[PDB]
C-alpha cells in the first residue's frame, strides 16, 4: 500500500472497506470471513486517544470494491451492522495488543466472483507458515505513502521477533507479528493509514488455498526504514473468535 | 470524494 | 467454509494472480 501496485480484479474477494455514513469516507479495512462475519482491526472502532468510539449505525461494510471512492454498481455490496464485538482484552491504552474485532452483518452477503471469504488458519497452518522470510500479502485502500485509485497490493516477509523488538521502543506482544523488508533487503513497501484492519494473508502450498493469517494493526510512520508494520496474531485470538461466533450466532 | 452510495443503504 | 480461501477468478479457474509464486517461493 506503500509501493503498492494496483490490485487484479477479484484478487481479494474477501477484502471490505469500512465506510462512514456522514460524513461519506474511508475509514478502514477489513476481512470477509463468513457470509455474515467480517474481520477488522479493534482500534478501527474504539481508540480513546483520538475521539474513537463507533458503534453499528454509525458505520456500513462495502465488499467486492475494486474503486476507493466509486460506487461499483453491479459489482460490490454494501451491508449493515447487526452488531459489533471488541475482545475484551483488548489493549487501547498501551500498544494495541489484541486488535481484533468481529462484525455481524444484518443480513448474509451474496456471494459474486468479486465477493468469497478467506480462510482462518489452524495451528498446522499457522505454525507451518508464520515463519520469519515467508511472505504474505497485504491488500488495502490506504495512504501511498505517510490516495490511491484501486485496491492496492503488496507481498511482505515475516521478521523475526528480535528484529521486530529491536526496531521499536514499544512493547511488543506474542499476540503481534511484523513483516517488512529490512533496510538492505533492496525491496520496501508497507501498510499504511488507511489500510488498518486489512487481511495479511498467506496462500498455502499444501492446499492451494487463502489464509488470513493477519491483521493490519501499527506502524510507526509507514514504509520507514528499519521500522516494520505490526498486524494482530489471528491464529492466536482464534478461540475467541470461536467462541463469539458459535454463541451470537 | 467518495460517489454517492444509493440512498438506500 | 469448506470453500474459503479459493478465488472464483484465479483458483476456481486455475489462473494464477500475477505475484502469488512470489509467496510460494519464500516458503
Ligand atoms: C499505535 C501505537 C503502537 C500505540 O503507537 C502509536 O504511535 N500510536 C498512534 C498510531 O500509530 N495509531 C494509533 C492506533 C492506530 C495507529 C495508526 O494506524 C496505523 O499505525 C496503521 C498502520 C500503518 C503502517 C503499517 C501498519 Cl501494519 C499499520
Ligand atoms: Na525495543
Ligand atoms: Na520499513
Amino acid at each position: 500500500i506503500v509501493e503498492g501496485s494496483d490490485a487484479e480484479i477479484g484478487m481479494s474477494p474477501w477484502q471490505v472497506m469500512l465506510f462512514r455514513k456522514s460524513p461519506q469516507e474511508l475509514l478502514c479495512g477489513a476481512s470477509l470471513i463468513s457470509d455474515r462475519w467480517v474481520l477488522t482491526a479493534a482500534h478501527c472502532l474504539l481508540y480513546p486517544p483520538w475521539d474513537k468510539n463507533f458503534t453499528e449505525n454509525d458505520l456500513l461494510v462495502r465488499i467486492g470494491k475494486h474503486s476507493r471512492t466509486r460506487y461499483e454498481r453491479n459489482i460490490e455490496k454494501i451491508s449493515m451492522l447487526e452488531k459489533i464485538y471488541i475482545h475484551p482484552r483488548y489493549n487501547w491504552r498501551e500498544n494495541l495488543d489484541r486488535d481484533i474485532a468481529l462484525m455481524k452483518l444484518k443480513k448474509p452477503v451474496a456471494f459474486s466472483d468479486y465477493i468469497h471469504p478467506v480462510c482462518l488458519p489452524d495451528r498446522e497452518t499457522a505454525a507451518s507458515l508464520l515463519q520469519a522470510g515467508y511472505k504474505g500479502r497485504v491488500t488495502g485502500w490506504g495512504n501511498l505513502k505517510e490516495q490511491p485509485s484501486v485496491l492496492q497490493v503488496v507481498n511482505l516477509p515475516i521478521v523475526e521477533r528480535p528484529v521486530c523488538k529491536d526496531s521499536t521502543r514499544i512493547r511488543i506482544t506474542d499476540n503481534m507479528f511484523c513483516a517488512g523488508y529490512k533496510p538492505d533487503e533492496g525491496k520496501r513497501g508497507d501498510a499504511c493509514e488507511g489500510d488498518s484492519g486489512g487481511p495479511f494473508v498467506m496462500k498455502s502450498p499444501f492446499n492451494n488455498r487463502w489464509y488470513q493469517m493477519g491483521i493490519v494493526s501499527w506502524g510507526e510512520g509507514c514504509d520507514r526504514d528499519g521500522k516494520y508494520g505490526f498486524y494482530t496474531h489471528v491464529f492466536r485470538l482464534k478461540k475467541w473468535i470461536q467462541k463469539v461466533i458459535d454463541q451470537f450466532g | 470524494d467518495f460517489e454517492e452510495i444509493p440512498e438506500e443503504y | 467454509e469448506a470453500d474459503c480461501g479459493l478465488r472464483p477468478l484465479f483458483e476456481k479457474k486455475s489462473l494464477e494472480d500475477k505475484t502469488e509464486r512470489e509467496l510460494l517461493e519464500s516458503y
